[PDB]
């Protein structure tokens, strides 16, 4: 009280000092039963990669994904993630992962970025502004470059307009740059929109074929199916605990709920995004979550000018649980339960008379002992 | 077994009133005894809905389909752009056993039917990606909502015992989610499938539009009432 | 009504206020304070 | 912040707004208590009506307290407490 | 029999409840960040951008809290005026004849 | 915003300030009307000289 | 453009809030004056004080 | 057409008497039709 | 290059020969001179309200 009041002397009164909150104990992790190696080798160690204008797309789901085995390898020239920190990728669960693979020139790797403009960024591959995921680029001069010239790789050079995000264009039609319509016949101001590459081992950096794969995720759209390699544990009830239900992290006490989830229901909230129910991934049991007790604490003193004894009131908190350590006022000191909360250090009497410092709900305290 | 019909039966294209049908659960979260406002694709209240008593119809953003069917003559659906092997097509069928869902480039003919005595019109099933099997979908009012968003095919369903004579009844019944398919196609048109006997059907079709709704959840978490937001001023 | 701001008219016009004032004046002139 | 050490560390560099907010709210609450106290506590003693009631024919039964109810309220007060929710 | 004769007290209760409700509901806004929950926005990012996101959330919530407090102050002043009038009426028209 | 869609979309994420602003202004207007009506309407009949 | 619009939006929002608060204060003062005027009307016009 | 704007859906009458829903500029509306 | 929305009307305000447009308070361009016909016009917003 002296510390928070900025004085060495306090007069008779009641002052609100601080707050208390029950400290959580242990932790709970719950992940689904399903487990199987996620097929990353096939998309990464693929013998053949599609062209940039025809980038190969794959959807990955129902697997256990480990990303440390990809971070550790230094074979990748560029490893840049956007919405998530890479080191945390092993602690999140997603669903419907998307992988895209293609090959470009050395200097075009900058074009694979949200909010970018150039040749590929608008005519071959377009990324959404708010894209979340990661991009991987590595050198492929030793396999994708040929002495006789590489012509299997073509890029779209001419188009009517820019591409939408995640748009694939494969149509090869003569482009009319001038006013004269080509009418399906190549002529003046008519050019083929697809141009082949000149990949050669003689060429230096900036022209060697580089292999690029992009990974895209979702964020809480459905029951996740792509979890990371984390070991689950058991669950406990009626204890203020930290919980991590399938990536949803929080703190509180868990109770056997009685609200009837429909088979398509996963969790529940009532007002203002307060998740107060959940279904565990393994047992498929409905439980409800409520925060463990917390509240303000105040003191009652007759003025340091007179004495040094004080009383402590915990506001709106049941007397059953109380032990800011202050275990001294938790062993055998007199305890009382009032409508305002719980009072420690004061003696309850049956004498009623006009009173000093008020407390609440018709109860008030004074110094005779307190 | 491809053949074209010569009777050329013409289903009368009548118009009837939507009333207050076509309400579904928008998300998977749970709520109870609360009013929630949501903006999404729905079927506007009191709208014209086309009644057929098998032309190819546009798909648009989404489709509400209803049938006061007797003895489940209606079997399946076809979706696509040109409905030929040139372009990817979607086929859904529901025979006596488990349903079949396929995403392939079939070669349909102009008069598909179940060939009652899975060889209706497709004969050049080429290489394709998605196949799926699950439980059967089917005086019974069967209502479905089909949506195609974000490379996802969402299907909602509901079955009720209908005792009215001809048209849609007055009432309220929310549509629970039925299935989701993670497939990205360019569906623009669709057509129904009938298991015509070989030894004149009634259904209602309506289109969806984006708008805002207010929904009431009772104590059990069941949607029991809704209010359109873009209507007569009192609704607003 | 220039840049998204409006001024609304009052419920009682000036004629009604004048009528109220006239009624009060006539009442106090003729009936003393009894009419209150 | 809601139980976040990083949030509290970032917030503590914004000054002492929260002390002011708490002081304002506490002042409001104390004002409310003093306000009702000065409105209602206009007397010094607790007078009691006599057991026999002959007030010249006037009848005060519906505003005098009713000992039958545990609330020790009158008829009109009970009617009032049931129409404000 | 007749209801709606106590509009003032009901109005006070409704105003207080509505203010508290909107204050709580403001907690779900985005304020330009990538999310509206501390735990998810913390369990996904390298801190150097976490400070940016928490700064956005902090400033938004601070403005909301200040607005609520100011409105409460105004209402409290008005209530105090009303109760002063009530105390005067009780003193004058109950303890004597006016 | 001045009738711009991008401005409206950006503003949408700031919450519900506008509702309470309009609520406060409407309260002020109603109070003004009540003030005038309470001050002047002190009589039940319109007397004539 | 989003950054620029954010700056403009926050500035204009702050200005609007300032205006509303000033209006609230002035309205409270005017209401007090109106109450005094109503009392004077009741006590000095309808009777002798 | 009133000094407060334009009103649609209300039958204007020439009778006059004390009203419940205010509109403005001395005009007000009530429900008998409206 | 100056974009806006409103209703145009034949302005009677006399511009000086070197004048281009006009405004009154707080950057409200209420007049304009078309580059081709060299005609003075006044702009006022089309109707709106609650
Ligand atoms: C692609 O193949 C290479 C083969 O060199 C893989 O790299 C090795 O993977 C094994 C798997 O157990 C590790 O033990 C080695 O340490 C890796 N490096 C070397 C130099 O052998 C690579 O992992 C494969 N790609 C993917 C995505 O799995
Ligand atoms: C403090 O907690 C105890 C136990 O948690 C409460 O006692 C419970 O009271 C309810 C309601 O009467 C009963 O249904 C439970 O059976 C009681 N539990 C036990 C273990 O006795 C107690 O009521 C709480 N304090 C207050 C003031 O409510
Ligand atoms: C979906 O398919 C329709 C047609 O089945 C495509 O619309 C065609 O678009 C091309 C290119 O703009 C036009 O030349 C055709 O005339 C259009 N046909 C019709 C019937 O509209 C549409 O572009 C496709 N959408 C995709 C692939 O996203
Ligand atoms: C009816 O639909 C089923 C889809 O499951 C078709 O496929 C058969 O499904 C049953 C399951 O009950 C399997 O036992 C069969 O092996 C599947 N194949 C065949 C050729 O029967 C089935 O073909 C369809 N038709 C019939 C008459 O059942
Ligand atoms: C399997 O799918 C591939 C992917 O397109 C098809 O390959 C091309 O299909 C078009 C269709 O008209 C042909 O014109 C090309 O000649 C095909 N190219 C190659 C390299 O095959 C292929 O046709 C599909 N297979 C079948 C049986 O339809
Ligand atoms: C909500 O759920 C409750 C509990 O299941 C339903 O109450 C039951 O209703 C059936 C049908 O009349 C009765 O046989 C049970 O005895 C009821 N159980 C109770 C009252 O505990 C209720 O009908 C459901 N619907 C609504 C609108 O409440
Ligand atoms: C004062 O009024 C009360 C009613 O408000 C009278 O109480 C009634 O007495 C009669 C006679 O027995 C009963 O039939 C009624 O039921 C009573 N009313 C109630 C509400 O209990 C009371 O008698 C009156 N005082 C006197 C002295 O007669
Ligand atoms: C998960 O696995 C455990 C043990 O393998 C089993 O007891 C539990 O029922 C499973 N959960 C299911 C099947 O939902
Ligand atoms: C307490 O205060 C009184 C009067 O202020 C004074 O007489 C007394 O000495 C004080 N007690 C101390 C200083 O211990
Ligand atoms: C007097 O107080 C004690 C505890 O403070 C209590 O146990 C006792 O019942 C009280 N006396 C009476 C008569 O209630
Ligand atoms: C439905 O269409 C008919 C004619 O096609 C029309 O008369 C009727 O008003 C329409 N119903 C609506 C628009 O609700
Ligand atoms: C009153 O208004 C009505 C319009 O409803 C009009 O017909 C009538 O001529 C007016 N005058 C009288 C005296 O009724
Ligand atoms: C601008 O050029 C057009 C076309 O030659 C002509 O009609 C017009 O008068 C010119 N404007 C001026 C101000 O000379």
């Amino acid at each position: 009280t002296k510390c928070t009041l900025k004085s060495f002397t306090v007069e008779k009164g009641i002052y609100q000092t601080s707050n208390f909150r029950v400290q959580p104990t242990e932790s709970i992790v719950r992940f689904p039963n399903i487990t199987n190696l996620c097929p990353f080798g096939e998309v990464f160690n693929a013998t053949r990669f599609a062209s940039v204008y025809a980038w190969n797309r794959k959807r990955i789901s129902n697997c256990v994904a480990d990303y440390s085995v990809l971070y550790n390898s230094a074979s990748f020239s560029t490893f840049k993630c956007y919405g998530v920190s890479p080191t945390k990728l092993n602690d999140l669960c997603f669903t419907n992962v998307y992988a895209d693979s293609f090959v470009i020139r050395g200097d075009e790797v900058r074009q694979i970025a949200p909010g970018q403009t150039g040749k590929i960024a608008d005519y071959n591959y377009k990324l959404p502004d708010d894209f979340t995921g990661c991009v991987i680029a590595w050198n492929s001069n030793n396999l994708d470059s040929k002495v006789g010239g590489n012509y299997n790789y073509r890029y779209r050079l001419f188009r009517k307009s820019n591409l939408k995000p995640f748009e694939r264009d494969i149509s090869t039609e003569i482009y009319q740059a001038g006013s004269k319509p080509c009418n399906g016949v190549e002529g003046f101001n008519c050019y083929f929109p697809l141009q082949s590459y000149g990949f050669q081992p003689t060429n230096g950096v900036g022209y060697q074929p580089y292999r690029v794969v992009v990974l895209s995720f979702e964020l809480l759209h459905a029951p996740a199916t792509v979890c990371g390699p984390k070991k689950s544990t058991n669950l406990v009830k009626n204890k203020c605990v930290n919980f991590n239900f399938n990536g949803l992290t929080g703190t509180g006490v868990l109770t056997e709920s009685n609200k009837k989830f429909l088979p398509f229901q996963q969790f529940g909230r009532d007002i203002a995004d307060t998740t107060d129910a959940v279904r565990d991934p393994q047992t498929l049991e409905i439980l409800d979550i409520t925060p463990c007790s917390f509240g303000g604490v105040s003191v009652i003193t007759p003025g340091t000018n007179t004495s040094n004894q004080v009383a402590v009131l915990y506001q709106g908190v049941n007397c059953t649980e109380v032990p800011p350590t202050w275990r001294v006022y938790s062993t055998g000191s007199n305890v009382f339960q009032t409508r305002a909360g719980c009072l420690i250090g004061a003696e309850h009497v049956n004498n009623s008379y006009e009173c000093d410092i008020p407390i609440g709900a018709g109860i008030c305290a004074s110094y005779q002992s307190i | 077994q491809c053949v074209n019909l010569r009777t050329r039966t013409q289903l009368p294209p009548a118009y009837t009133n939507s009333f207050t049908r076509g309400v579904y659960y928008p998300d998977k979260v749970f709520r109870s005894s609360v009013l929630h406002s949501t903006q999404d694709l729905f079927l506007p209240f009191f709208s014209n809905v086309t009644w057929f008593h098998n032309p190819v119809l546009p798909f648009n953003d989404g489709v509400y389909f209803a049938s006061t069917e007797k003895s489940n003559i209606i079997r399946g659906w076809i979706f696509g752009t040109t409905l030929d092997s040139k372009t990817q097509s979607l086929l859904i069928v529901n025979n006596a056993t488990n349903v079949v869902i396929k995403v392939c480039e079939f070669q349909f003919c102009n008069d598909p039917f179940l060939d009652v005595y899975e060889s209706g019109v497709y004969s050049s099933a080429n290489n394709c990606t998605f196949e799926y099997v699950s439980q059967p979908f089917l005086k019974n009012l069967r209502e479905f909502v089909f949506k195609n968003i974000d490379g996802y095919f969402k299907i909602y369903s509901k079955h009720t015992p209908i005792n009215l004579v001809r048209d849609l009844p007055q009432g309220f019944s929310a549509l629970e989610p039925l299935v989701d398919l993670p497939i990205g196609i360019n569906i623009t048109r669709f057509q129904t499938l009938l298991a015509l006997h070989r030894s004149a059907a009634a259904y209602y079709v309506g289109y969806l539009q984006p708008r805002t709704f207010l929904l009431k959840y009772n104590e059990n978490g069941t949607i029991t009432d809704a209010v359109d937001c873009a209507l007569d001023p009192l609704s607003e | 009504k220039f840049n998204g701001l409006t001024v609304l008219p009052p419920l009682l016009t000036d004629e009604m206020i004048a009528q109220y004032t006239s009624a009060l004046l006539a009442g106090t002139i003729t009936s003393g304070w009894t009419f209150g | 912040c809601g139980d976040s050490t990083e949030c509290s560390n970032l917030l503590l560099q914004y000054g002492s707004f929260c002390t002011q907010l708490n002081r304002a709210l506490t002042g409001i609450a104390v004002e409310q208590d003093k306000n009702t106290q000065e409105v209602f506590a206009q007397v010094k003693q607790i007078y009691k009506t006599p057991p026999i009631k002959d007030f010249g024919g006037f009848n005060f039964s519906q505003i005098l307290p009713d000992p039958s109810k545990p609330s020790k309220r009158s008829f009109i007060e009970d009617l009032l407490f049931n129409k404000v929710t | 029999s007749t209801a709606s004769a106590l509009g003032k007290l009901q109005n006070v209760v409704n105003q207080n409840a509505q203010a508290l409700n909107t204050l709580v509901k403001q907690l779900s806004s985005n304020f330009g960040a990538i999310s509206s929950v501390l735990n998810d926005i913390l369990s996904r990012l390298d801190p150097p951008e976490a400070e940016v996101q928490i700064d956005r959330l902090i400033t938004g919530r601070l403005q909301s809290l200040q607005t609520y407090v100011t409105q409460q102050l105004i209402r409290a002043a008005e209530i105090r005026a009303s109760a002063n009038l009530a105390a005067t009426k009780m003193s004058e028209c109950v303890l004597g004849q006016s």
